[PDB]
């Protein structure tokens, strides 16, 4: 989709190719960001929403990593 | 070149639009087995028919999977097989304004914009495509869970044509970007 | 006493799907009006 | 013995009938019942009780509530509904 | 109680004939009035004639039934197997 | 910390792919562990036989 | 010594201290002020 509002959109020369445009959706769903900003308003979007979605996902992973090792330590490995 | 990108374009449209319907149609999408107290019943389903194999020969008992569901998780199934016809409709509308794109078909003058709204539609075709993907292995997650009884399945494991969806909407993309890499050229 | 180890299905986080398709929708509307707009003027 | 009908007692309003455990020993079938019988008035004044061996009240039991499939909007569960809202408020100030 | 008389979504009844059915019969606690007529106005089979049949038919309901019973009936029913329901709230009066 | 240069060969984002899947395991796996000593605890015996 | 003064424990021992009591008294020292101890649970047994 994002490769698809950059060619589309008026917003010149764009620094969104089908190289490009995945991996800068890389570098947000692995929290690390990119060099690159989208410049469309669309674009804007379509970064936005990937955002929260990457926000959520991974809060996700690290709360439910955390709820397995609580686990594992509350056992009570029967004694007596 | 410019027409060779062109003629890959329509032939992955044409995948997707066989990898989509064989899903639509076949009724193997979830292979699970089901059990009455040491006899074990291997079935399949999808989203219109259930079809269960019997033991004593082949089987192939079919019975319905919209009513199969409990009301709410039904009333949800109801929008996902809509999601998924107008998934296969618009892919229809997606490579037939693609066989506009060949070169002895109708026009090169206005060509660009026609390569641009069939390529606009093919992303409306598998964004509403993922989501009719998403809305049933949610619901018959809940079937699996919540149920009517005397029929629980062991595995809810996903097999084979339902990849082949996955496929489908994999493939709508490949060639979605070719034909915007058609348009920019 | 019983808790159990369990993953998180696809059903817990299965509205955020949603609001992202519906944000790529909404993108898909917005990169529609911008270049209609701009052709106009 | 069993009870012949079943029932733990009443009286049709209309026909002004005991039946069930309390019919029985007004009309002298049983002699005597050790039972969950309730001392109301109106099975005071049929038969007499004696004080009470046990204590109880009605209670209400219900299916134990399994976890439900989460709902659509249940990723923002951990998060108030009055938090989201005053980040987005304060969103647009700090944006301004 | 309050709560199953706000709202209709999920049944209640009692056994068909009993002292706690006729309880409810003649109360005039403004609750227990509003309890009382739900119980006869609209009916698919409410009222039950065994407990244990009120049992089958909480557990099948999917927590669309709840069945309104003693107290030391209901703790019996929560310590067997399968454990598969519950007390809500509390007493709802002195009874013996 | 992203820095601010950013690899432009394919071989190389594969090299910067696959470190950054890398590093959001092992620090959300150390952020889960680190909730694990604070919240349920185990005051080990310093013997044992 | 008296139902007073037990209640009051309970308001100075921060929830260290339970005092058991009859369920009519329970209920009226809930809706004075400081409206500080609720009832828990129901009727532990029936009596007149
Ligand atoms: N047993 C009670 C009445 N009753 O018992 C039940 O299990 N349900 C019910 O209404 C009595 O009449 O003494």
């Amino acid at each position: 989709v994002l490769f698809l509002v950059s060619r589309f959109s008026p917003y010149s020369t764009n620094e969104f190719g089908i190289f490009n445009s995945l991996w800068f959706s890389l570098g947000a769903f692995m929290q690390q960001g990119c060099d690159i900003s989208p410049r469309s308003l669309s674009g804007r979007i379509v970064g936005g929403v990937w955002w929260f979605f990457t926000l959520i996902i991974i809060s996700s992973y690290t709360a439910n990593l955390a709820a397995f090792l609580t686990v594992e330590r509350m056992v009570s490995p029967i004694e007596s | 070149s410019r027409r060779g990108r062109a003629l890959l374009a329509v032939a992955l449209n044409l995948l997707a639009l066989l990898f989509a319907t064989t899903a639509f149609l076949t009724t193997y999408w979830c292979q699970g087995t089901q059990r009455v107290p040491f006899q074990l019943r291997r079935f399949h389903t999808g989203i219109w028919y259930s079809c269960e194999e019997e033991l004593g020969g082949p089987g192939e008992k079919c019975r319905s999977f919209i009513d199969l569901a409990p009301a709410s998780e039904k009333g949800v199934l109801w929008l996902s097989v809509v999601s998924e016809v107008l998934y296969i409709l618009l892919l229809v509308v997606g490579f037939s304004l693609m066989c506009l794109e060949l070169l002895h078909s109708s026009s090169v003058i206005d060509g660009l914009k026609l390569n641009a709204f069939a390529a606009v539609f093919t992303v409306l075709s598998g964004l509403l495509g993922m989501v009719a993907h998403m809305m049933y292995t949610q619901v018959f997650q809940v079937t699996v869970s919540l149920g009517p009884e005397d029929w629980r399945p062991h595995s809810w494991d996903y097999g084979w044509s339902f990849c082949l969806a996955w496929g489908s909407f994999t493939c709508c993309m490949a060639a979605s970007v070719t034909t915007l890499n058609s348009y920019t050229k | 006493s019983k808790e159990k180890t369990s993953a998180l299905s696809l059903s817990n986080v299965a509205g955020v799907f949603y609001i992202l398709v519906g944000g790529l929708g909404l993108a898909m509307l917005v990169a529609l009006i911008e270049f209609c707009y701009k052709s106009r003027a | 013995t069993i009870v012949g009908d079943g029932k733990y007692g009443a009286r049709d309003a209309d026909t002004k009938i005991w039946n069930g455990m309390v019919g029985e020993l007004v009309y002298g079938k049983a002699d005597i019942a050790i039972a969950p019988l309730t001392i109301t008035l109106v099975r005071e004044e049929v038969i007499d009780f004696s004080k009470p061996f046990m204590s109880l009240g009605i209670s209400i039991m219900i299916k134990k509530p399994q976890k439900s499939k989460p709902g659509v909007f249940s990723f923002l569960d951990p998060l108030a509904y009055e938090i989201w809202m005053c980040i987005v408020f304060a969103y647009i100030g700090v944006s301004v | 109680a309050e709560d199953l008389s706000k709202q209709t979504e999920i049944a209640y009844g009692t056994l068909d004939s009993g002292s706690t059915k006729e309880f409810f019969r003649r109360s005039k606690i403004a609750v227990f009035d509003k309890m009382w007529t739900y119980m006869r106005s609209a009916e698919p089979s409410v009222f039950v004639r065994t407990t244990a049949e009120g049992v089958a038919r909480v557990r099948k309901s999917k927590g669309k039934y709840a069945y309104l019973l003693e107290s030391t009936m209901n703790e019996y029913i929560e310590q067997r197997k399968p454990c598969d329901t519950m007390k809500v709230g509390g007493n709802l009066d002195s009874k013996g």
